[PDB]
């Protein structure tokens, strides 16, 4: 059998966002930034709804990359305040709260803001005045705007300030000149259209999906295939984990979905990520004796009643038969007395009762009563006997029934099985609502199966009861028996069609999740195809914007993601379309590095907001650049 | 052969037909008379079609 | 015990609330509730209008398994794959349709 033949299974230990070290303030960054050229340093804060990531704009990676978390609590025992902003909190009590409105680009919890940010200036080290450039949503909400600009200036006093989006920070690192920027990250999906190094974000489309949304909706699908009951704590943050580790985008949906669960090579197709559970004669010998007792006493009290039955259906079976030893040779009115002193109303209802109760009996001062009543058993024993006999010399007779009509023999066994099949459906599919033979099939099939050559265990009853034929089986426990008893085989999880369904939605947003948006494909071939071929003051569209399709972003790193886009904007252009699709160098570092690199050129100042230029025009000014929302 | 894109008039009669497959796009200028043969087939936006342009 | 006395320690390491932040300015304070929500935001409006929706035929999916569904039941409104998976779905607790609905963002209440 598969599972017997099949190795071990291979599975994967459960993995969350945990904390694992501290770090100080680095002050050699201070250092550094102190011994720069006027007008040469700045902070850059890559504002990531994933990872807040800071750092020096002279140098080539952030020094801090934290979530835009804190948690603040009272200690019960301690009797003190305690805070914390990033990682430092173990995402010991979780309090915590999130910056950005969950599953979206906009901060809107600002002291959580405040208290990332202090997080942030602290473990870079500043202790009392430097430039700061910051990554901002596309299109993002002016009130956000504000709020953001009022914490940098009136809180923290900073000279100056810039926003700008990941996205085209990420585009221009990697030598963006002009380009279709495809951005999926953990709140969102865009595709910008870049022109001349310059954003169209006229023609930008926001998709409503991002790698929260894929952790968020795994979540679901977990909870759902384990509805029955799951003994671990089922987290987003797991299932993030789970999707980074384990999905992958299909190059053919349709055809790689249909046969996913298919019990031949499901071994390979499914993984099984484990959480942490727990490993688990005189008391036996003398409970036993009480429970075996107590059976015993069941057992005498089922003879008890069973003798009993014997009993009454043998004085009933006397008094039936001492009816039919009158009726013999009596009128029907004697017949129909009799009867009526039985209130049944057929001689042959007698019979049948009289041969029922043989039927049934057959399966099961004083000592003239005592023995009579004996004898009623021994009529009983009787029955019981003349049983035996029957049963004896019938089966001896259907022994030479195989010897010598073996074929037909074996075709009466196929017509017993069907006709009583044909009355366990007749029972069961009407049961199925009228409720509102099985040995004797067994017994068949086992002969069929001892000299049929015909059957199969295949076409058993029990196997088309079986676990290994079920489909359920597949997708929650995989090729493999299962056991509740098992500390070790539950508490695992099996993926299976969630390796490949939870990708799809950036491709078919309502069919797998409802989210009644044009998918990936389809946004990116409106912008090529019928957005900027209008736009006028464009030239050589599509064509210059086919030369570089690029991704950006982490939720973009899939497996296959860039050949299914491919493969799906192919489609969309006419034949022989210079169409590459490219990935951004380091996916979700890039975008940092390339705020960083943009962050003191005399692009970046001229964009640059003064403090004093702050009060002048108020929180929602901004000056309009090529990196920058209008 | 493709799945029809498009099937535009572009005379007072010409077509315009767009076709489709998994490798791009083609449109292709349809003389009157081949367009009512791709007429008299039943043929609609979103059908898969044969054409033999020469013949 | 030693273990909770460096965990305790640590705690206090990681801790933000023993520290004087030198660059906060002393004297601003914010509107204590500035924290609105995009929905109250999107409110003062009485630039996000990049979202976009679709005209194309949606392929059909079961909602137990995720497989190709042929099938949408009368009854429980779910889609399903096949006669097992029918099976299952008129036998589930009194909840859980609803809960299978959800996972597609649909609802009957
Ligand atoms: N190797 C990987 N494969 C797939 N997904 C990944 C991988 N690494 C990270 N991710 C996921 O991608 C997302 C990280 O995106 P990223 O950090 O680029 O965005 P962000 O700047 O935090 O977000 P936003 O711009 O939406 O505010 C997370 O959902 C993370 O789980
Ligand atoms: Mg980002």
């Amino acid at each position: 059998e598969p599972w017997k033949r099949l190795p071990p299974p291979t599975v994967y230990p459960v993995k969350e966002a945990r904390f694992e070290k501290y770090i100080p303030p680095q002050l050699d960054g201070r250092e550094r930034a102190l011994a720069q050229p006027p007008g040469q340093v700045a902070i850059v804060i890559d504002n990531g709804s994933h990872s807040v990531r800071a750092g020096w704009n002279f140098e080539d990676k952030p020094r801090l990359a934290i979530p835009p978390i804190m948690s603040k609590y009272r200690d019960r025992k301690m009797g003190k305040t305690f805070s914390f902003a990033g990682s430092d909190c173990y995402a010991a009590r979780s309090h915590i709260r999130n910056a950005f409105e969950a599953g979206t680009g906009i901060v809107s919890n600002w002291d959580v803001m405040e208290h990332v940010l202090d997080y942030v200036f602290v473990k870079l080290g500043m202790n009392e005045d430097m430039p700061i450039v910051m990554t901002e949503a596309v299109a993002n909400l002016p009130y956000s705007r504000k709020s953001m600009s009022e914490i940098i200036f009136e809180c923290y006093g900073a000279p100056s300030l810039v926003y700008g989006i990941d996205s085209l920070f990420s585009f221009r690192h990697n030598q963006g000149q002009t380009g279709l920027v495809v951005s999926s990250s953990y709140s969102a999906t865009h595709v910008i259209p870049v022109y001349n190094r310059k954003a169209l974000l006229s023609q930008a489309i926001r998709l409503n999906w991002g790698g929260w949304h894929m952790a968020e909706y795994m979540l679901k699908l977990l909870k759902l295939k384990y509805y029955t009951g799951f003994p671990g704590k089922l987290n987003s943050s797991q299932t993030e984990h789970m999707v980074r580790d384990f999905c992958y985008v299909s190059l053919d949906y349709d055809r790689e979905l249909a046969g996913y669960l298919d019990w031949t090579g499901l071994e390979d197709r499914e993984r099984i990520v484990q959480y942490p559970y727990t490993e688990e004669e005189e008391e036996l010998a003398r409970i036993a004796e009480r429970k075996k007792e107590s059976g015993r006493r069941l057992q005498e009290q089922a003879a008890k009643m069973r003798l009993e039955r014997l009993m009454k259906k043998e004085q009933e079976l006397e008094y039936y038969k001492d009816i039919q030893r009158r009726m013999q040779g009596e009128s029907k009115k004697e017949i129909k007395r009799l009867l009526d002193e039985a209130e049944l109303k057929d001689e042959a209802a007698l019979e049948r009762v009289i041969r029922d109760l043989e039927r049934s009996i057959k399966r099961a001062r004083q000592q003239r009563l005592l023995k009579s009543n004996w004898e009623a058993r021994q009529r009983a024993k009787a029955e019981k006997e003349a049983e035996k006999a029957r049963l004896a010399e019938e089966a001896r007779l259907d022994e030479e029934r195989r010897k010598n009509d073996l074929e037909g023999w074996l075709e009466e066994k196929r017509q017993l099985r069907l006709a009583k099949l044909n009355q366990l459906k007749e029972r069961e599919r009407l049961k199925a609502d009228l409720g509102n033979l099985e040995a004797a099939i067994r017994s068949l099939e086992n002969d069929l199966l001892r000299y049929d050559k015909t059957f199969s265990y295949d076409m058993t009853l029990d196997a088309q009861r079986d676990w290994s034929k079920s489909l359920l089986h597949a997708f929650r426990y995989g090729p493999r028996p299962f056991d509740p008893s098992s500390q070790a085989e539950t508490h695992r999880v099996h993926l299976n069609v969630e390796r490949i369904r939870v990708p799809e939605v950036l491709f078919q947003p309502a069919a797998i999740a409802g989210v009644d948006q044009a998918g990936l494909v389809e946004i990116a071939g409106d912008i090529l195809c019928q957005r900027l071929p209008s736009l006028p003051g464009i030239q050589d569209a599509p064509d210059a914007f086919l030369r570089d399709v690029f991704l950006t972003g982490g939720n973009t790193l899939f497996q296959n993601f860039d050949e299914r886009l491919r493969q799906g904007l192919m489609a969309l252009l006419p034949v022989g379309a210079p169409l590459r699709v490219r990935r951004a160098q380091d996916a979700i570092l890039d975008a940092w590095r390339g705020a960083a690199g943009w962050a003191c050129t005399e692009e970046a100042k001229a964009a640059w907001i003064t403090r004093e230029e702050y009060l002048e025009k108020g929180g929602e000014y901004i000056k309009e650049h090529d990196l920058g929302n209008a | 052969e493709g799945e029809v894109t498009e099937m535009t008039p572009e005379e007072a009669s010409t077509l315009l037909i767009g076709l489709k497959s998994a490798r791009g796009q083609k449109k292709l200028r349809l003389d009157p008379s081949i367009y009512e043969a791709i007429q008299k087939e039943r043929v609609q936006v979103g059908d898969v079609i044969y054409i033999e342009t020469n013949t | 015990q030693s273990a909770q006395a460096a965990h305790q320690a640590l705690v206090e390491q990681l801790d933000l609330h023993s520290i004087h932040k030198t660059f906060r300015n002393p004297n601003w304070r914010p509107n204590q509730r500035r924290n609105k929500t995009i929905k109250a935001i999107l409110g003062e409006s009485q630039t996000n209008i990049e979202s976009a929706p679709s005209l194309a035929p949606m392929k059909h999916y079961c909602d137990v398994t995720g497989l190709p569904a042929p099938y949408l039941d009368p009854k429980t409104r779910l889609r399903y794959h096949n006669k097992e998976i029918f099976a299952m779905i008129r036998n589930l607790p009194q909840g859980m349709g609803e809960q299978f609905l959800e996972a597609r963002g649909a609802h009957t209440v």
